[PDB]
């Protein structure tokens, strides 16, 4: 292929900046019949080894696509048993290395009553929300979700250099994998597996999240069903947050 | 008096340039300068009174952004959105600190990431992140909103009560939506426990404040709020199932939860499934607090009956066909527990409560090891479990010998140990 070959030429950000790979990349993950498919995953590895940050930027996107095909059709046909090690090691390179500690992401809440760049008082407390996370050595069914949301958060934090058609496949996924076991799949009429995946309240909020950034990118109808099939599902499992925030999504449009 | 003059003159050259087929960004600085100068005048004025209202120079002021927000100039706009906050406030531009901090509140929760944001000193109380700055610019404009309220009267006019509510509905709106993500609710709760003055028969409100005090701990005053909201509007059934589920949490109140069983039964299938389920576990649960003898197994009977019920009415729900079974089992009725659980694990084979249950029925019916393999695969799934170690401890005293027993209660021990100080 043209990227096989360019990989087999190859083996200061200038060097790719490719108007072709990640088309041809992301069809590639499409069907599971690939004989590449290990190897240029920890390919993909070996980019993310790299500090330099565009490689990272623009192959971060191609983690939903994966997230839902090899995590749902193995963990259900075939096992290919390597790309949770790569998710593994990632999670492990993010949540150690950045100077040698661990993140405790954190922020103040403002007030009323000190003065501001704003406002004056005449006419404060630490809060911390993430951390620390650590390191695992397998996916079990106990802590593989919790480690999903801190993906997905990682992804979300930098939702400025994705393109479009990243959006429209997180919508397709964020929208077909919570409807998938249940009767309202036969009103969308999409095939593959029958079965239900246990997602958890934390996973819908971040999913939330990036289908409320996109809501506002011209993608429309795809967020709308998704939402809905959202504040369906949330409602048949009786979960309050993420039903509150669809609620607040919903009553705040045009 | 002559700055608002050459002001205006600035606004009618654009005016009439705009018909000449870049002069654009020329007009853009004369409406900048006629805005700073505009500003200085107001400061000087509002000082001198110490010791009036035109037209057009808002409209020089403000087409400069609108061509700014509209041409795709995001960085430049927002720069002089905020540069026009930067200006000390006095009592005629408190509207227009208004409608700018909370188009700047919408456009930065909307438009792009943290990492493409930088300090209002610096160009790519000193905020570090966007949503800080956000926060304060609601906690301000709500602040000193809440003293133009309304307060229902509604004697005669109705509109302005509109424009207010529609008001203090978007700025509570973008509250929760700040505050949820970042799983921060009690300061949430308590912000819309303050708010719910304004309304009296508006069901948002009351529907968001009973969420929000039931997803944040406290029970019992969010019953009542979830009572009241049925009061309102008897139309959806989730709400009584909340109701309901939480009745017979920690709360330990079980007439309440059969009167809104009853209440959501009585009213599609995939609802009134969930309702003969919930009206099954309070009677299974009514029926092990009896103190006599005929009405433990009226209400086991009622509770199978439902359970049956429930069953049938969906075929493709595992929790409510493992919950049949576990009511069986209740009954020692071995054979037909076992092949329900057995169905109920083809639905769903990665549960834990489903295999203990197995484990539980392979011990009663005297197969010793292959309920301990059941439960070794159990701990191999789970490996920080409670329950599943006492059962396997009980298991292996009853069948190998107390060595393996001592073992493992040492490593509980030291696993205990390890999750707590």
């Amino acid at each position: 292929g043209v990227v096989e070959e360019w990989l087999s030429e190859f083996k200061l950000p200038n060097y790719a900046t490719k108007s072709s790979l990640v088309s041809s990349l992301y069809k590639v993950i499409q069907e599971p019949q690939s004989e590449l498919l290990e190897p240029v995953c920890h390919q993909l590895f070996e980019f993310y080894r790299s500090g330099e940050e565009q490689l990272l930027q623009f192959t971060l996107q191609f983690l939903p696509e994966l997230i839902w095909c090899y995590l749902a059709v193995s963990a259900s046909v075939h096992s290919s048993g390597c790309i949770e090690a790569l998710l593994l090691g990632v999670y492990n390179l993010e949540i150690v290395d950045k100077q040698g500690h661990t993140k405790v992401l954190s922020f103040t809440i403002p007030s009323l009553s000190k003065p501001s760049v704003y406002h004056e008082p005449s006419s404060l407390s630490k809060v911390v929300y993430s951390g620390p996370h650590p390191q695992r050595e397998m996916l079990t069914a106990q802590n593989r979700f919790e480690v999903l949301t801190f993906l997905l958060l990682c992804y979300n934090a930098a939702l400025t250099y994705m393109p479009s058609v990243s959006l429209q496949s997180l919508c397709q996924i964020c929208s077909r994998i919570c409807v998938c076991g249940y009767p309202r799949q036969h009103v969308r009429k999409y095939k593959g597996i029958s079965s239900r995946i246990p997602v958890s309240s934390g996973f819908m909020v971040q999913m939330l999240t990036g289908i409320y950034f996109a809501f506002y990118n011209g993608e429309w109808d795809l967020a709308q069903k998704a939402l809905d099939d959202i504040i369906y599902r949330a409602q048949l499992e009786l979960y309050p947050e993420p039903l509150l925030v669809a609620n607040a999504i919903k009553a705040s449009l045009p | 008096y002559r700055l608002r003059v050459i002001a205006e003159a600035y606004a009618t050259k654009g005016l009439c340039l705009e018909k000449l087929p870049d002069r654009e960004q020329d007009v853009i600085t004369c409406y900048e300068k006629a805005g700073d100068i505009a500003l200085l005048y107001l400061q000087e004025i509002e000082r001198v009174i110490l010791s009036e209202l035109g037209f057009f120079l808002e409209t020089g002021l403000q087409r400069a952004h609108v061509l700014y927000f509209k041409n795709g100039n995001l960085t430049r706009g927002v720069g002089r959105f905020r540069e026009l906050l930067r200006a000390v406030e006095t009592r005629t531009t408190q509207n227009l600190r208004m409608t700018i901090a909370r188009q700047l509140a919408e456009i930065l929760l909307r438009g792009m990431c943290e990492q493409s944001y930088w300090n209002p000193l610096e160009d790519p109380f000193c905020p570090q992140e966007n949503t800080e700055e956000a926060l304060l610019l609601l906690l301000i404009s709500e602040s000193m909103a809440n003293r133009d309220a309304v307060l229902s009267r509604i004697p005669e006019h109705k509109s302005d009560r509109l424009i207010s509510l529609q008001s203090a509905s978007v700025v509570y709106d973008l509250l929760t939506i700040a505050l949820g993500r970042r799983g921060q609710y009690e300061m949430l709760s308590e912000c819309l426990e303050r708010a719910m003055k304004f309304a009296f028969e508006e069901f948002h409100l009351w529907y968001q404040f009973a969420l929000s005090l039931m997803a944040a701990g406290k029970s019992a005053r969010a019953v009542k709020v979830l009572k009241e909201c049925i009061r309102l509007k008897p139309d959806d059934a989730t709400i009584p199932l909340l109701a309901a589920k939480l009745c017979m949490g920690s709360l330990h109140w079980l007439e309440e939860a059969e009167k809104f069983a009853k209440t959501v039964v009585d009213v599609t299938s995939e609802f009134k499934a969930k309702g003969y389920l919930a009206l099954g576990l309070t009677y299974s649960l009514q029926a092990t607090d009896a103190s006599l003898r005929g009405m433990q197994e009226v209400l086991q009977r009622k509770a199978l009956l439902a359970f049956q019920r429930a069953h049938s009415l969906s075929p493709t729900d595992h929790q409510a066909a493992f919950y049949l079974a576990l009511q069986l089992a209740i009954s020692r009725q071995i054979p037909e527990a076992l092949g329900y659980v057995r169905q109920a694990l083809q639905l769903q084979g990665d549960d834990a409560n489903s295999l203990h249950l197995l484990a539980l029925l392979l011990s009663a019916q005297k197969h010793y090891h292959d309920a301990l393999n059941i439960i070794d695969m159990a701990l191999s799934e789970y490996p920080e479990n409670f329950i599943l170690l006492f059962s396997k401890v009980k298991l292996q005293s009853l069948c190998r010998g107390p060595d393996e027993a001592l073992l493992t209660c040492k490593h509980m021990l030291q696993i205990w140990k390890s999750c707590y100080n």
